[PDB]
């Protein structure tokens, strides 16, 4: 049962959602909804990025979740998703407009479990899972690193014995004169102090482990004619594959409703409390682990943490970083409550007053221990940072609804007034100069150094007046008209309020009398919708020219703190220096709402006695007057960024969902759910400065206007130079040599320069598809979900340090194993460029070499279960007893062009592990 | 309906309140703070990152890839207009200009009687804006002259770099210095605020740069203006400098030591402070990359062997004008100018006059494993035990960066007198002799080097006699080279003199033998002596910015 | 002319677990209740505060630690305790007269 | 289910205390009165100037 019946509505089967056993219900529906992209890195929390109907705006694209009628934008990883009864996604502007003013990026409706009338039930779910690392990046060992360094040295013509890294090479020349390596030897200690012995260390294995996930839920519901109630307690814990990273969550949900005065009066409430404690991996931990060479031992001779010495590259120990970061635990309390009252003066009139509250508390204590890893140290810096953050959102809604059933005409008229208020604040203290260096002793009162205080606050408000009219004729013709008047505190008084209309039409062809003989065609409906929605998801202080007294107490990297504090006297400090103000941004009083117009056409069909159902959708989204933050022209200096309505986004998309469920003669019930979606995005208008800096694409070389959002311009790599004759024949370029990347001459001017660039990267897949198979046979239920993406290109940063030697910010870094298969006179059948120590050809530039085919098809979740027969369960008095074993991310298929692994996450972010889970469900 | 108006911005000041008279002084401080907090490791206002193009120093780091754009700039090959460093320095200097313009706009709306020091603050703001404009002009020939504080932001889109010619742009830059000199006080109680003498000296520098005309589409010198030289001589008079109590220090190293900050020779400097209540102090984060490998990381701005050979002198105490670079300097057999040990830290010698740290040719001192040599600059570095050095993820100190030195004033006066060619050449010779005599007596910390490492110090002033114009010019050029080593002024001087191409090519040819980094190095006649206008700026301002010649 | 802001945060967290086993008998005129119980209590308290000075506008909206320009101070402490209890209760009633 | 609001302005000026309160109690009996599961919860928000 769709709650709109005339728009693009996707209904998610919650039974399959809980089968995957994911903490975040959103992450479970990664590819089960057409026109919906869910990206998850794989960290222990269920945090993920959601994109509905592609990218339709230049500001934040987070969709507006709605739970029990309360809107929000926070992630669902911090909420208990196991007590969800129904999930509805509103991807159409006309359908989602009536649910709030923040429906620009789509609306997701989440309904919590409620006690069913006339029965009382309980459900206890237990789940234990083991997560194993699968995308183990292959890196060179000590011998492989030495061989690669020797190959680079001999390719560059330098003496390999002058590496000054403890490597002694016994090598010679073959008959053809190509250098050949016979053997290598290493000094026992990398330094002259004999404190860092050489060893073969698997850093990826050292920093990874086998995580343990435990989930325990207990829900009870009780219904009655005078009311109903529901109480759920949930516990979740996930240990990440990366060491010293974990996330656990307690959840308590209480829902109830009461009917008084012979069903005239109703009072209901839905409340939930969550407590999530998490230790997160440090930024770029995978990058640090990959960069550090395997020759560095984990522990030194004296038992201290190992580190680079002498000429080894300046890379911190990933294991020591994880050990020091294990105490950076943050606690998050989530408060999601709602109380509603409903009154019915007569049969057709309803008045609902609803109050919703969302209170978020975050407390963190970050520690900075003194470390000395060889030549890497922080000069004995020890510090504590105690941070507190508060978020408070409250919403009040007044709804008046009238329904009439006169003749064959059904008419619903609803009006509503909504008020939203959000207030955010944060403050933190910083202390230094500790002695014991333990979490127990590291408190700000126990410090003896410089102390700093930080603190900020902000907020906004929303006012909405909405009206919805629905007309139904003969249960065959449906018309919907809605109007919205929305205002926000982020705009000036002149442009505070804006009006948004939406219209929807629907015709049930199967209800027409001219096809009564079509018994096979059970149902057929054609619907269209044209709607307008408003977007204002911008900075709260957007229309004000912001001047702030940035003294310079905030930590900055590279010294570009831009603080305002100068020793005008010239006493080299010693006190409070004079301060001032700096401009953060230039205000603009002409900013207004961003108008997104959505046109949707849908065909819903159901054939063979409601067995073969499906829907086909075509949508066109056009966003104009987009509030974009343009940067300064260059001479305007600091604070030149300002918000302006100079954007234009276009999205043309197709979606197709199909489902076929049927039994079998011998007792097998098979249900197949197929889904496919495609979309094309385009940028039509953009400010000149934004197109020049290339923040939305183009890399600052060409304007992204007229091209897909996120498209990147780069060079074209036409293979590599296999001979000097090839170098001479090709157009002249800087750094051209044998074994180097050959760049195509686009304009045929005879020289390779900055103008030989074209559009090479397009982050738009050809189509994303999903397939869910459910089989029931003799109390055995098997679930199998496949998700695939075809026609998508990906930029691989791992390739930059796996296909080249010394292609990073620093040299002598550890590289990938496939680097051993580089081009050489001995091995001419290779496409990887020859190893070198100097990047004369400048191979770090953006080109088609780093663009790979991201197409993949992976088994997201497979589950085999056994249900106890009813007679045994009744003998044990149990209503239901089930067991199941599942595998998540067990198998995947990638393209041959993709040289790396894990096409979903081809970057240095958190890896995606394989989960093996065993679970039980009891229905006492 | 006050629901949408109850909440107000928190912790900030609106744009209509920043013009109030009680904040203008604070804004003044802002115009100074950008010169100490608005510089990055890869973009410093000393312009040492872009000075690697000259023959004074290489680029440090692990290798060529460490700062690839800077390596391309150093080799003058493979330079693209879409370079992040060029746009970064452009944006930072224009941010400084914007702060100065905001301070000027706030100051211009004040009554003279209510604010007696209005003229002095306005002069200081104009001096800061002119300094930023001069640095942009040195970096880029074609720059936008933003000298209108009462200009709306939208009109900034109509600004162009071709509104004024080269001479007109130089005059516009010099007008601010003229106003500052006419308005700044003779003596300033606060060392941070520039004085009248500093404004006069910097105006003389601007007029000297204006004298070497670069008219025409190309970047070739088209003559020497006599009026500009006369203006330089007028504004470099010793009476003006003596009015402010500025003179040469008794020791050279006193100009680069924390114990003697804000000295007589420190005409104007950026005040860097420590323990000042910020996160790590207003340290010189632009020199963070220049710290040696003995501190753990960085090791950039490594002086070249060419400068060390230049510091070598003959038995008569004069620099070797033709045979200095034929052979490497020998500590035991070759006479050396004492200024070398105050500028370049050679291996086998104490680091920053510290006996406990001796520079060695190993991996503990060079991060490039000998690719970029083993020499370490000492002017911008400090003693590890100074207690003025702090670790804020980059080793930076509170040593002041002296923008204008009295030796620079004397050498500019000598240059003006020599290029005038209307007599008074003996005055320039006397100034050079005074500089050489100051160098000779700068041995208060390196006197034991004679009895500890066999170092022979032999420098003598030039004899007072008639000298030809070319001989005096060559002697002045050599004095400038041996005086401002690692001070980030060699490339600008070469560009101004018009002989940058030949000198850079000869340096590349000479150093290619001992350095492979210059194997493919090449300098274009009219392309590589000026940084190109960033492509992002040109794209943003369509039909307004014109790229430099040769790009 | 002293202007300052002090932002203080305090947290208290107490959790208790109780396990009770009770048996009741009504034999003859004798009523007997026997109850045993195990109780665990844990309390953890913490607090931290930041202090900033040298404000100009002197209004609650502007008075935030990031907006200050003076000496900043940080204070912070934590403590806690735990309790373990094993209790037993026996009640005997005779003729609803003797307890 | 109970919802309460209280506000008191003191006799001394610029002193006040207000409090919001929400209490939810419930109990369920399952398996022919053998099993019982109950909960009592309350949330309070008091803002005060002393
Ligand atoms: O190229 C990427 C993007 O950078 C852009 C942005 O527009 O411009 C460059 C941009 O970057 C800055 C940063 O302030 O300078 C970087 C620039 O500086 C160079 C010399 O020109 O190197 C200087 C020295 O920096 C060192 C430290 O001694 O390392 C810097 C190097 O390390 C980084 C992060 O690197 C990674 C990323 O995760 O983390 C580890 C450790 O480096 C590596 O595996 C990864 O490469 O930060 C250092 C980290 O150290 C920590 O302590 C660990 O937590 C943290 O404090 C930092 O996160 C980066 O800053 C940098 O990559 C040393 O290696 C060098 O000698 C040159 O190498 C480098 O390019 C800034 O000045 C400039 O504006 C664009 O070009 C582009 O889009
Ligand atoms: O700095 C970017 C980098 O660091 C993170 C934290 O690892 O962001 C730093 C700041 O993000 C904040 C601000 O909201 O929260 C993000 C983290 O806190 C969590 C706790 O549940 O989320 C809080 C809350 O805000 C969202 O993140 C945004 O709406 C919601 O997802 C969520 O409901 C947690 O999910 C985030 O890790 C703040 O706490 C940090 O100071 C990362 O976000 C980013 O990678
Ligand atoms: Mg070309
Ligand atoms: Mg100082």
């Amino acid at each position: 049962r769709k709650a709109d019946l005339t728009g693009a509505v996707s209904v998610v089967k919650v039974d399959e959602i809980q089968k995957q056993g994911e903490n975040n219900p959103v992450k479970a529906l990664q590819g089960r909804v057409p026109g919906m992209n869910i990206t998850a890195d794989g960290n222990p929390s269920g945090s993920a990025t959601v994109r509905i109907r592609g990218i339709g705006t230049l500001n934040n694209n987070d969709p507006l979740y709605i739970i029990d009628g309360v809107p929000t934008k926070a992630g669902m990883h911090e909420l208990n998703g196991n007590d969800i009864e129904s999930i509805q996604v509103l991807k159409d502007a006309a359908s989602a407009s009536i649910y709030g003013s923040r429906a620009a990026n789509g609306v997701i409706i989440i309904t919590t479990k409620q006690g069913k009338k006339g029965q009382i039930k309980i459900n206890f779910d237990a789940s234990v899972s083991a997560s194993m690392y699968q995308s183990k990046m292959n890196v060179l060992n000590t011998e492989q690193y030495g061989r690669a360094m020797w190959q680079a040295y001999v390719n560059d013509g330098e003496n390999p014995n002058g590496n000054a890294l403890g490597y002694a090479y016994n090598w010679g020349y073959n008959a053809d004169g190509n250098p050949v390596l016979y053997g290598m030897t290493l000094s026992k200690y990398l330094d002259s102090k004999n404190t860092m012995p050489v060893a073969d260390t698997d850093w990826f294995d050292e920093i990874t482990r086998t995580g343990v996930i435990q989930q325990y839920n207990l829900s009870v519901s009780n219904g009655s004619e005078k009311g109903s109630s529901f109480f759920s307690l949930g516990y979740y814990k996930n240990l990440g594959v990366i060491k010293d990273t974990d996330f656990d969550r307690f959840s308590a949900r209480m829902n109830s409703d009461y009917k008084l005065i012979d069903d005239i009066l109703t009072i209901g409430q839905h409340f939930t409390l969550n407590r999530t404690s998490e230790v997160q991996a440090p930024g770029g931990i995978i990058e640090t682990a990959l960069d550090i060479p395997s020759a560095i031992p984990v522990y030194a001779s004296d038992g201290s943490w190992g580190g680079p010495v002498g000429g080894w590259p300046d890379r911190r120990n990933p294991r020591a970083v994880l050990e020091y970061n294990k105490d950076n635990r943050y606690t998050y309390w989530r408060m999601f409550g709602d109380a509603y009252v409903n009154l019915t003066p007569f049969k057709g009139f309803n008045l609902r007053s609803t109050f919703g509250l969302d209170y978020a508390n975050k407390q963190a204590r970050y520690f900075t221990y003194p470390y000395q890893e060889g030549t890497q140290t922080n000069n004995g810096k020890s510090a504590v940072e105690a941070k507190q953050e508060h978020w408070t959102k409250w919403m009040w809604n007044a709804i008046a609804t009238y329904q009439l059933e006169v003749g064959k005409h059904r008419g619903d008229v609803m009006i509503g007034m909504e008020l939203n208020r959000e207030d955010d604040s944060h403050f933190s203290g910083y202390k230094e100069d500790f002695s014991i260096l333990t979490p127990d002793y590291m408190w700000p009162d126990a410090g003896s150094g410089t102390a700093q205080a930080y603190g900020a606050g902000e907020g906004y408000s929303l006012v909405s007046f909405f009206g919805k009219m629905n007309y139904s004729y003969a249960d065959r013709y449906l018309l919907s008209l809605t109007l919205r008047r929305d205002g926000s505190s982020r705009f000036g008084k002149n442009h505070r309020y804006a009006t948004f209309p939406s219209v929807s039409l629907g015709w049930r062809i199967t209800q027409e009398n001219f096809m009564k003989e079509l018994t096979w065609l059970d149902d057929l409906k054609l619907r269209a919708s044209w709607g307008q929605t408003g977007n204002q998801e911008i900075s709260n202080l957007a229309r004000y020219t912001i001047y702030a007294p940035n003294y310079g107490t905030t930590d900055s990297f590279g010294g570009q703190s831009y603080g305002t504090a100068y020793d005008i006297t010239g006493s080299n400090g010693g006190g409070v220096l004079p301060s001032g103000f700096k401009r953060n941004q230039i205000g603009n009083d002409n900013i207004k709402w961003e108008t997104t117009t959505q046109t949707n056409v849908g065909i819903d069909f159901s054939l063979f006695k409601q067995s073969l159902y499906g829907s086909l959708e075509y949508y066109y989204k056009k966003a104009t007057d987009i509030l974009t933050e343009m940067a300064g022209v260059g001479v305007l200096g600091e604070g030149g960024s300002r918000w302006i309505n100079s954007g234009a986004m276009k999205n043309q998309g197709f979606e197709f969902n199909l489902g076929y469920r049927n039994k079998t003669a011998f007792g097998l019930t098979y249900d197949l759910n197929g889904n496919i979606s495609t979309y094309r995005n385009e940028i039509l208008e953009l400010p000149e400065t934004v197109a020049a800096n290339g923040k939305f694409g183009g890399n600052g070389v060409k304007s992204v206007v007229g091209h897909t959002y996120g498209a990147q311009v780069g060079y074209i790599a036409d293979g590599i130079f296999k001979s000097q004759d090839e170098v001479d024949n090709h157009a002249t370029q800087e750094g051209a040599a044998v074994g180097r990347i050959r760049y195509r001459d686009i304009d045929h001017n005879g020289v390779i320069d900055e103008r030989d660039q074209n559009w090479i990267y397009d982050p738009t897949p050809s189509f994303s598809y999903g397939l869910n198979i459910y089989l029931e046979y003799k109390n055995f239920d098997l679930t199998m979900f496949w998700q695939g993406v075809q026609g998508v290109d990906i930029i691989s940063d791992v390739k930059k340090k796996s296909d080249f030697w010394s292609a990073s910010n620093v040299g002598f870094l550890n590289k990938g194993t496939r680097l051993l298969n580089a081009w050489s006179p001995t091995n001419p059948n290779s496409d990887i460029p020859a190893l070198t120590r100097s990047d004369t050809n400048n191979e770090q530039r953006v080109s088609t070499y780093f663009v790979e085919n991201g197409s993949f098809l992976k088994l997201r979740n497979i589950q085999l279960g056994y249900t106890v027969p009813a007679v045994i369960s009744k003998k044990m008095r149990m209503d239901r007893l089930r067991f199941y074993c599942s595998a998540q991310n067990l198998l995947t298929i990638k393209s041959k062009n993709f040289t790396g692994e894990d096409p979903e996450n081809p970057n240095f972010s958190y890896p995606i592990p394989v989960n093996i889970t065993f679970g039980l469900n009891i229905g006492f | 309906d006050d629901f949408l108006d109850r909440q107000v911005p928190q912790g900030i000041v609106t744009g209509d309140q920043i013009a109030s008279p009680e904040y203008v002084d604070n804004l003044v401080i802002s115009a100074y703070a950008i010169w100490a907090t608005g510089d990055d490791i890869n973009s410093s206002f000393s312009l040492w990152n872009y000075d690697v193009r000259s023959d004074d120093c290489y680029k440090g780091g692990s290798g060529t890839e460490d700062g690839g754009v800077f390596n391309a700039l150093e080799i003058s090959k493979g330079i693209n207009t879409t370079d992040w460093n060029i746009n970064d320095i452009w944006k930072r200097l224009y941010q400084c200009i914007t702060r100065a313009n905001t301070a000027l706009q706030s100051l211009d709306q004040m009554d003279e009687k209510t604010y007696p020091l209005k003229n002095q603050r306005i002069a200081e703001m104009r001096f800061l804006r002119g300094h930023a404009h001069f640095m942009l002009k040195q970096l880029f020939k074609k720059i936008v002259i933003v000298n209108d504080e009462n200009m709306e932001p939208d009109a900034y889109n109509e600004l162009s770099n071709t509104t004024y010619t080269n001479d007109e742009q130089w005059q516009k830059i010099a007008d601010d210095f003229q106003f500052a000199y006419d308005n700044l006080p003779e003596v300033q109680i606060e060392k941070g605020r520039p004085a009248q003498a500093a404004a006069a000296a910097y105006l003389a520098k601007t007029y000297l740069y204006k004298a070497y005309r670069q008219d025409g589409a190309d970047n070739a010198l088209t003559g020497i203006n006599e009026e500009d030289l006369k203006q330089v001589v007028k504004y470099t008079d010793p009476l003006i400098m003596a009015k402010g109590g500025y003179g040469l220090e008794t020791d050279y190293s006193m100009n680069f030591l924390p114990q003697y900050e804000n000295g007589a020779e420190s005409v104007w400097a950026i005040q860097y402070s420590i323990n000042d209540g910020t996160y790590n102090g207003n340290l010189n984060w632009g020199m963070g990359l220049t710290t040696p490998q003995i501190l753990g990381c960085c090791d950039f701005h490594k002086p070249s062997q060419n400068l060390v050979n230049a510091f070598k002198t003959d038995s008569q105490g004069k620099p070797l004008f033709s045979t200095y670079d034929n052979e490497n300097y020998e500590v035991a057999t070759d006479n050396v100018d004492p200024r070398l040990f105050h500028t370049v830290g050679m291996p086998g010698f104490p680091y920053k006059y510290n006996e406990g740290y001796i520079i060695q040719k190993n991996d503990d001192w060079s991060r490039s494993k000998g690719l970029y040599g083993y020499y370490v600059s000492l002017k911008e570095n400090v003693d590890p035990d100074c207690d003025c050095l702090k670790k804020g993820s980059y080793w930076a100190s509170s040593l002041n960066h002296i923008v204008i030195r009295y030796a620079d004033v004397l050498l500019m006066r000598a240059e003006a007198l020599i290029q005038l060619n209307d007599g008074r050449i003996t005055d320039a010779i006397s100034l050079i002799n005074e500089v050489r005599s100051r160098a000779a007596g700068s041995t208060m910390l390196i006197f034991n080097y004679k009895e500890d490492y066999g170092v022979n110090f032999k420098v003598t002033p030039y004899d007072l006699k008639a000298y030809a114009q070319d001989e005096a010019m060559k002697m002045l050029k050599w004095e400038r080279r041996v005086e401002f080593g690692m001070e980030s002024s060699r490339f600008f001087d070469l560009v101004r003199w018009g002989e940058a191409k030949d000198v850079i090519n000869a340096y590349y040819v000479t150093e290619a033998s001992r350095c492979s980094i210059y194997k493919n190095a090449g300098f274009t006649e009219n392309k590589n002596e000026y940084l190109p206008v960033p492509f992002e700026q040109i794209s943003a301002s369509n039909g307004n910015y014109t790229q430099n010649f040769g790009w």
